[PDB]
């Protein structure tokens, strides 16, 4: 995250880091929303590959022991059927991770609450993108997670040609775009936190930013549209 | 550009 705060510990707790192994430990490579004691949504392209993955939730700070924490490996991978690897701007970037075991809930680790299918959220509406993506254009991951006021920018201003044009679908969701505040690499995958009727709910997935860099004025940072697949995520995990 | 890090393209 560009422009972010530290988080207060207990304020995200369906935050997950999901890390791959690297060399002879684990790498923070994306966020992640666990959505049920055992599935943790996020990015198809963060785990496209052949990479071996852990799921780290209570997760506060990457480089200490926070006394939160709990490791849990990833058993089985479902990308969406469409996600096409060759073209992130076609949309279908989501993905859900079957973890080894089931975490136990506690505040530093919560379910994310998901909106209901198909809500699309009025222009300039309070959202936060939280990670621990780096904190600048081509510079390094956030020790801490990190947090960022990023209000959404509807269909019709994200899709005009002064922001993301054709780029944009509206399977997606844009935010942010103030030149400031944005994800950045390492936040793939994660929450974006929508307040609405007075509950924070996990409105996007976060998916990617202008090749000009992460903090772009009129680029907002874009996510998958949650609300465009619950009935593709509950599938998923009544099937698995 | 996707956010992973250290790239897409390059874990």
């Amino acid at each position: 995250v560009v422009g972010g705060t530290e988080a207060q510990r207990n304020s995200w707790p369906s935050q997950i880091s999901l890390q791959y192994r690297s060399g002879s430990s684990w790498a923070h490579t994306c966020g992640g929303t666990l959505i049920r004691q055992n599935w943790v949504m996020t990015a198809a392209h963060c785990v496209d590959r052949e990479l071996t993955f852990r799921v780290v939730v209570g997760e506060h700070n990457l480089n200490q022991n926070d006394g939160t924490e709990q490791y849990v490996g990833v058993q089985k991978i479902v990308v969406h059927p469409y996600w096409n690897t060759d073209d992130v701007a076609a949309g279908y970037d989501i993905a859900l991770l079957r973890l080894a075991q089931s975490v136990t809930l506690n505040s530093y680790v919560q379910l994310g609450v998901l909106p209901r299918a198909g809500t699309i959220l009025a222009n300039n509406s309070p959202c936060y993108i939280t990670g621990w993506g780096l904190t600048r254009t081509n510079g390094q991951l956030a020790q801490t997670l990190q947090q960022a006021y990023l209000p959404t920018v509807d269909y019709a201003i994200c899709s005009s040609s002064s922001y993301w044009g054709s780029t944009v679908k509206n399977s997606m969701v844009c935010a942010g775009g103030d030149g400031v505040r944005s994800g950045c690499q390492g936040d793939s995958g994660g929450p974006l936190h929508c307040l609405v009727n007075g509950q924070y709910a996990v409105h996007g997935v976060t998916s990617f930013v202008s090749r000009l860099g992460c903090n772009v004025t009129r680029k907002p940072t874009v996510f998958t549209r949650v609300s465009a697949y619950i009935s593709w995520i509950n599938n998923v995990i009544a099937s698995n | 550009t996707t956010l992973k890090f250290p790239s897409d393209w390059d874990d």
